[PDB]
């Protein structure tokens, strides 16, 4: 009977009509006789059961947020991103309850498409087509635990962002990696039952990708900020993928080192910027969360760190060396930022790109360009995995699923958008420049950190 | 005064991960390393005899409870011909304590701005940045390492700074009391730059701190150790890769947690709790500054508005009530979501 | 008196993993080094000749039990023209008795604390801190080498201390009884430091211990050894120099020091101490809990023992030898939770 049950979960691939039927009534329960009984009030908490299915879980990394998303990718990224849009949505989940978690398993188990899309059929009918309502948003930004990010839209203006894990995503990943255990990375997230469905059926292994081997290094106006030895990172680029931070954190410590030399020096502007990464180290370190209001700890999550060591190469639009230390920002995805005392001597400004790059110490290291080859799956993926094993994803950057509007609380005041973590694969260069130099670009549907050349 | 739906500060210490190297004579340095070993001990739990009633379980006879249990820990020491242990880190003061890194209320945002001002003013940054630099400049970072040692010193380099490194040689004989700290002959320098760091709209102070200690032969270190979820291994250290060489750290959480032990003005204060909010000890599992009390840091927050009445007086304020000055300002240079929800 | 949910100590006694040494005539030093041999033995087992009930089994016939049986252990032993063996390690008392380290009850906080200042000053720290030293002081940390040797001889370096190494030459010979430690120039000097150790709310007394063991020809050293869950017989190891040299651990080496468990109540031979107090010779338990007389029926006579230790009558042997294995045991340390 767990096979059966395991079959209508969306973490298996999917499966007379008569039979089927019965078998969806019995696991609403904590016999075909069973299935005749016909309760009014078992229906309207059905009923509810089929509101709150949800495509895209807020409530991923903390069980405490509050939400509902029921929409699709807005547009077709390229062959060499990778998104919810690519893969078909069809594996959708339930959430915002732990009651109903049983009593969501009539409506929502989805045999592809599923059931939610003699008196009482009519009525129930009536509410499910009145109470389907398709692709809603309902997210309140005041009082609850979501993600803000502000990204340089167009220019002169932000955009606030909250990204939100996706449910086809989060099984795509799951199922494919059981075979191959070198690149899979499984994170355990406790209060399984108050996370999803989604979460019930693995029992709280998530099966994240991590990128292949260790790392190696082989010995391989611009401005030039060497070894940023940041200690505890986010080895979390995406909900999907466990390794080096995402190349939209390499972009906020490039921005706001940028907005910091604004205070004084209001025309910087650096335009692109290269990183030369020395030494990862990817590890399972905890994170204690502090005590919250009757006082205790909240529920637990398995924590990815690790331990960049890097050299950061910008190009400026045109500074005394107090004004340059000052303006570094301190953080690098919640990691202490450092540059030792000893190497301010090495933030000199050059005017080429050759002595630039023989000017750093610590010369063994990689470039970082962007793999730029048809990656329209994990299978994709996973074949470039195999053929050089040092190959690295991460999370490049965001896809909206909705346009910006205006909300009642955004983090400083500006348009908020729902966006989603767009994978790529990150190659590196032995060392032409266009390859290396990493820039923001804005497109209406996504925003993503390319390379020049690309 | 109320609190807004959005109110949370950015810290305003940063400190690193604490390195371990191994220094030998002739004076050459080799990161710290460790292995794992599978011991055997015996069968003690008080849940294998017992049941949870308290009456012996029948299962576990003398034959049964004498049998050995295996486990696995992670065991680090130091090497035989070694002479001591270097022991780095560095700490940054940014002063982020003036603004808010997220408001939504004008009349919230201004509260603040005249409580950091007044405090600075009427009471000033010598009390906080003494009790901070008290805990870099004695060995409170290196937690158990301390303990056991024939003697440890701390070595200084602050960035804005002429030359001459700041020393503190044998800690546990000279640097006992507040006064021992401050018949150093660069005391005041090094407090003055904590002060200088917060007093200003862009102070940065970093500090370099290098420890030497001296164990004794082959003895044990105790670095930090994870926290993950349960799906053999009972004790698991957090590293770091230095060279090409795995290396036991004492985290970077971990040591800022050891910097901000000061809260001693708590109602029944014997010993200094680390700073936060409704102040926890973690030996005793309990917590002083309940909410019961009064005096956690969102009763403090509704009063912050009176805290401007004191301030801009010329009474003395009357030291009970500017302990609560003190704790006011060591959660907002900790920081934090200082929301009700 | 009930248990807390959580409670637990630090131990008070801190060793070290023990090195071996090599000694020449000229008085040079090298690391002792061991090999992997492959041995070739007869087939013993009585599961290869008997079945499980005890009627012989049928196929082992007399030209198959005679076949040879190989296997492969760690073989460590002296080299020919060696002197002596130096044998160093390290011991710390550090007083994490006085408090518990982790305790969510204040009542069962104040009992304990209670207990070791009534237990001190109405019994002291004598009795405790001789039988941990008589323990480091001969070659009990030397568990099977001082077995089949020509003589052994400690030496301790005590930190707190002013000069004039402690030495005890030739035991076997000189040192015997308790009395013959108490007649060494110095033991009042280093039964004080433990007490002070222990009777302080910063307690440190570190000691540093060399042995000097004479061994005959070509002799069997015996280190601890692995716990694997082929090689059947694998050594523990360290890198001293470039070498792989045998130890004998830092858990091997406690346990050495705190055999002292001879109140049980059929008591013969010490017992190293513990919950419940084993004795894997023989293997059961002495002090189950049909005894009454582990460390959980103990704690919960804590609040009992107060007003024992309170009065002006002298305390019974009976019930001060439970006090004994209940300080034991907080030297010790461990969780001493439930449920």
């Amino acid at each position: 009977t767990t096979e059966l049950k395991r079959a209508f979960r969306p973490l298996t691939p999917h499966i007379n009509e008569l039979d089927a039927l019965t078998i969806l009534v019995n696991l609403t329960d904590k016999a075909k006789c069973k299935q005749k009984l016909r309760d009014e009030k078992w229906w309207a908490s059905c009923i509810n059961c089929v509101n709150y299915r949800q495509s895209h879980n807020p409530k991923f990394p903390d069980i405490r947020s509050e939400g509902v998303i029921r929409t699709q990718a807005l547009g077709e990224l390229p062959s060499f991103l990778l998104s919810s849009s690519k893969i078909p949505p069809y594996h959708w989940s339930y959430s915002h309850d732990s009651k109903y978690v049983n009593k969501s398993a009539f409506l929502t188990n989805e045999f592809i498409s599923c059931l939610g899309e003699s008196q009482k059929t009519c009525k129930a009918m009536a509410k499910q087509l009145a109470d389907i309502t398709l692709t809603t948003i309902n997210v309140t930004l005041a009082p609850n635990y979501l993600t803000q990010i502000s990204l340089p839209d167009s220019d002169t203006s932000y955009i606030s962002l909250s990204p939100v894990a996706s449910l086809s995503m989060q099984s795509h990943f799951h199922q494919r990696l059981q075979d191959e255990n070198r690149h899979s990375a499984i994170t355990r997230f406790s209060r399984t039952t108050n996370m999803g469905v989604t979460a019930m059926t693995c029992g709280g292994a998530f099966r994240m990708l991590k990128s292949g081997a260790k790392f190696s290094s082989p010995p391989h106006s611009f401005l030039v900020l060497p070894n940023i030895r940041v200690c505890g990172a986010t080895a979390l680029s995406s909900p999907v993928t466990v390794g080096i931070p995402s190349l939209t954190a390499f972009f906020g410590f490039v921005h706001a080192f940028e907005r910091n030399i604004n205070r004084t020096t209001s025309s910087f502007r650096v335009e692109s910027f290269a990183i030369c990464v020395h030494q990862l180290h990817v590890e399972k370190r905890g994170l204690t969360a502090e005590f919250v209001e009757t006082i205790s700890a909240p529920a637990t999550r398995d924590d990815w760190q690790c331990d960049v060591v890097f050299s950061l190469i910008l190009n400026t639009n045109f500074i005394d060396q107090d004004t340059l230390v000052t303006s570094l920002p301190k953080r690098l995805a919640r990691g202490s930022a450092k540059i030792a005392i000893d190497d301010f001597k090495h933030i000199n400004s050059f005017s080429t790109l050759e002595t630039a790059i023989e000017s750093l110490p610590i010369e063994a290291g990689r470039w970082l360009s962007l793999y730029a080859q048809s990656n329209n799956n994990l299978s994709d993926l996973l074949a470039a995995m195999t053929e050089d094993h040092q190959l690295m994803a991460s999370c490049v950057g965001y896809h909206l699923l909705e346009e910006p509007k205006d909300k009642p609380n955004s983090l400083r005041g500006y348009k908020h958008a729902i966006a989603e973590c767009i994978i790529g694969l990150i190659n590196s260069i032995t060392f032409d420049p266009n390859t290396i130099f990493w820039s923001l670009k804005n497109y209406q549907n996504y925003l993503v950190v390319q390379p020049r050349s690309i | 005064m109320k609190l807004p739906t959005n109110l949370a500060y950015e810290r305003s210490i940063d400190p690193s991960d604490v390195c371990f190297f191994v220094v030998w004579p002739d004076d050459r340095k080799t990161p710290l390393t460790y292995n794992s070993r599978t011991l055997l001990g015996q069968m003690e739990a008080a849940s294998l005899a017992y049941d949870v009633s308290g009456q012996p379980i029948k299962s576990a006879t003398a034959e049964a409870l004498a049998q050995g249990n295996p486990h696995q820990v992670d065991f680090c020491h130091v090497p035989y011909g070694a002479s001591h242990i270097e022991c780095s880190f560095s700490v940054s003061f940014s002063s982020e304590l003036r603004q808010p890194y997220k408001c939504n209320s004008s009349k919230v945002k201004q509260t603040l701005v005249q409580l950091v001002e007044l405090y600075e003013t009427k009471i000033g940054w010598t009390e906080l940045a003494t009790r901070y630099l008290m805990n870099i400049c004695n060995g409170k970072w290196l937690w158990k390492n301390t303990r056991k040692a024939y003697c440890w010193n701390i070595v200084l380099t602050p960035w804005p700074w002429n030359g001459e490194k700041v020393g503190f040689e044998d800690i546990r004989t000279n640097y006992t009391s507040r006064q021992d700290f401050k018949n150093n002959k660069n005391w005041s320098a090094i407090v003055e730059m904590i002060k200088t760091a917060f007093s200003s709209t862009d102070g940065l102070a970093i500090f370099e701190v290098r420890a030497t200690l001296h164990l004794p032969t082959n003895a044990m270190v105790r670095p930090s150790q994870v926290f993950t979820e349960k799906e053999q291994n009972s004790r698991v250290f957090q590293s770091t890769t230095i060279d090409g060489e795995r290396s036991p750290i004492l985290g970077a959480f971990k040591t800022g947690a050891a910097i901000a032990t000061i809260d001693d003005w708590y109602p029944e204060a014997t010993e200094p709790l680390r700073v936060g909010r409704f102040g926890v000890h973690r030996e005793d599992v309990t917590c002083y500054r309940h909410p019961s009390t009064g005096k956690d840091f969102f009763s403090i927050l509704q009063q912050a508005e009176h805290y401007i009445e004191v301030l801009s007086a010329n009474k003395t304020p009357a030291q009970e009530t500017i302990n609560d000055m003190h704790f006011l300002m060591a959660n907002l240079i900790k920081g934090g979501m200082f929301q009700h929800k």
